[PDB]
């Protein structure tokens, strides 16, 4: 493993991982996605041409933070399209070994036992449905990226806020790691009222 | 001042009630940890951070952001037929 | 025993007493410390304003100013929706029955 | 002069607390600026409202919070300004209170200067019209709601129920000068958000 | 709160119980110093003292001896007092 | 069985005569100032001596006394020498007393024969010590104390003592006896022999 | 609603808070035996000895003591042979 | 500055006269066999009978040479009754040597006052603690003890010695002192009064 191989496993996840759970929650319709086989489980993407552009951006970029090891966390942010206010919330608490920049050792983990972690942690992202509220408004997303404060802020991005849920639980499902990022996650979601 | 401490035993009665006090401010300030402990944590966790060392980026440019676009013209174009139609009708008295 | 040793036993004791005061002050001071580091990375974060539920509680008029003013925004927007449908049924009957 | 009793003092804080209220809706704009009066006190020219809901809503608060203040069992007033479609907390004053539960037995009045205590209150209210040389303009249409921390050990009145304590994200302090009647302390607050 | 407490609570368990493990420990090593020292046979006199008759062979026979020890010494000087005088 | 009054006065028994067998033994009193009686399956030697006699039974009877009430916690024979006062021999007796056998309804269990056949032992080991303990040589006398608990009521002639400990000794440890409800633990404590 | 999860740690609480009590009870009463003992000059002989001069103070006035015991007996047995051979 | 050389000149000095003064203030030996010299900012009596002196310089020197080597952990003043042997007070000096001082790039940072005056102050506490003192009403004498490590290798005119315990005992742990190098506490068990 290298700190641009990882940066690429990564980087690639994120893609599933959000193209599922824009399925999960169904904040795009059903009739606009397409099945695909990857890791060992079939997975859904996105085929909405702009949908596409965006999540390529915020993941080519997420990616190239991830070699510079400046990347803190990624959230998925679901709010009420009139409204404003958040009602789910997805974070993946990203933890990097900026160490891996001074090797000469690509290390010992195994890229299988890599991808069997990342399976299982996509597992929970979908083993979620019968937990996670239903949305019964028109929602929209966001993603938010925690980076280091004297990071550089790249064309066309620009500070954002946490984008909290006021009354809300954190449930923490699983996580998985490579040698020099090690992604955990959890959903929040809005508490019933 | 402590010269005076001649008085043995009626220091210690004093030194005591100091040791009970002293046990209480103690317990208290440890629960106050607590509190601070838990709430920082539990709130970490709902995506709070240290504005030092945390900064949030995204896309100015998103979803979100477009689909809050698309709400507003919606009620734009809306409202504004309304008003062309209203308009035509008028035309033919 | 004796009220003899009982004058030595209260210059003991007190030097006793003594040492665990400061013992127990020098502990006051390391806790008052670590709360304070602790209440400090607590204003460097992003959500502000804490608050004890142990002896303290926070009350409100259940009818006020933002409650009232929220149900007002609903109560605005149901309208709206009501009126977007007589509109919408009006042309949905106006057009089928040649009316237009 | 003749000294501070005990619901002496807690009339003077909630009287307080009427006109700071007041001067903040009317400076940051959550009522119509034509729906307040100008009026004299404390030495100052100070806007309250005119507008019969609002003043029927802040009557029934000052008046709970004068009760409250008797019984020594307010621990804070915060003022929170919220986007009315969001629910976002856009501006949060809070306001600490510390009551000296031994006022009560007290066996006579204690002593501080009538004058001293109205010059301290004065000091305070000139800050809060003073804050219009910084506090940001409201861009969305907000309204207020009136939050009172008291000691758990309370019997909720009917009218009154339990509410979040609101905090504010992503802001900015400014402490203002306390003020006492040796039987109630009062320190404010105003967390804002600077547009970025 | 229900969920806020039981932060606290979580907290406050976990602490009582590093000092429970610290304490058996400190317990421990007490009772290791205790068994390893010399001073075995320790007298407490908040639970003994010890008792004996007042008048007893011993006290009776320290006294024969001083009176013996005074009777020979009187004796030896009235022999001298006799000797010296037959001159 | 054996019951609490049964006990004591077994016990008192046994000091009775184990102490009239170390005075004679370590020379405290002349040889033929004693007589031979059998007791406990052996020969024993027991004083003639009015006065010993009359101090030895207010002892014992005492002592009986305060088995019965469960409050003695050792027997002492401190043998002294009677010019300086310094210590050469005491003979120290643990005695344990159950306190709950006041709440007795039932003789104990214990046969006093098992009880008499392990005194007999510890007698026959004083009487054995005769082979090694050394000659004393200088007139000793002895003195008999009794450790209780502490809130003991002090009897009309008795009165509180030093413990009379012994310096630069040697030990003999002898086997211990019970009836269940009095255990009684025996050892002598002497002089390093010189030279 | 979990407010139980929290009910069952009030208990849990007192219980270590009730079993600290105790352990702390018992290491006080450990700590007075060992503190009692040292003042009494108790060590551990592993670590320790004690050492003195063989000829002292106390050695030398109990020597005089036993030689002044030597020396009355002395004189009590040659006075006695005089007073037998004479006559 | 204080050096490990000096801090066990400083200490063997405060012992000589520690001594003393427990032997004057005991009445060991008569008030009218000591004279008096001033030390510490205190009026100090010391024995002027020349077997004394030279017992205690001779171990005084000897604890010297064990303090610069931080060997020595106690010093034991053992006061007893001749005639009987029976011991009556330990007036006990723990001493704590930091071992590493041996390897000092520099004198450590203590005024000389500041260490009289601990010293002053550890000397006035036992006159002070002496008041309440139970009489002694026979004629007694003293030895020092030292409490040494196991493995210390033992002088000519040096010998084991048992530890003398008073289990029978009262005790008070009274002042102590430090050079930053040597620190002595000081206490003293004593007889438990009878009668």
């Amino acid at each position: 493993i290298t700190l641009r191989g990882s940066a690429e496993i990564v980087a690639e996840f994120f893609s599933f991982g959000i193209n599922s759970i824009l399925y999960q929650r169904g904040i795009y319709p059903s009739e606009t996605f397409t099945r695909v086989q990857k890791y060992g489980l079939t997975l859904l993407v996105t085929t909405d041409l702009e949908l596409i552009k965006y999540l390529n951006n915020v993941v080519e970029q997420l990616k190239d933070w991830l070699y510079k090891c400046s990347v803190q966390k990624l959230v998925v942010v679901i709010s009420n399209i009139e409204s404003g206010e958040v009602l789910e919330r997805w974070q993946f608490d990203i933890e990097c070994d900026k160490t891996a920049k001074d090797d000469s050792a690509p290390r010992e983990k195994s890229q299988k036992a890599i991808q069997d972690e990342i399976r299982s942690v996509i597992a929970q992202i979908t083993a979620t449905v019968t937990f996670l509220p239903l949305l019964e408004v028109s929602c929209s997303f966001d993603l938010l990226i925690y980076t280091d404060k004297d990071l550089v802020v790249p064309e066309k991005w620009e500070e954002s806020g946490p984008q909290f849920i006021t009354n809300s639980e954190e449930v923490r499902l699983r996580s998985f790691t490579t040698t020099i990022h090690k992604v955990n996650s959890m959903v929040a979601y809005k508490i019933p009222v | 001042a402590e010269q005076s401490f001649l008085f043995s035993r009626e220091e210690a009665d004093t030194l005591r009630l100091k040791v009970e006090e002293l046990e209480g401010e103690r317990s208290r300030l440890e629960e106050e940890k607590r509190m601070l402990e838990a709430q920082l944590e539990r709130r970490a966790l709902q995506g709070d951070y240290d504005q030092s060392r945390t900064k949030v980026l995204h896309m100015s440019l998103n979803p979100t952001s477009v689909a809050r676009q698309r709400l507003r013209e919606d009620h734009s174009q809306l409202q504004a037929e309304c008003e062309r139609l209203r308009g035509l009708l008028r035309a033919m008295e």
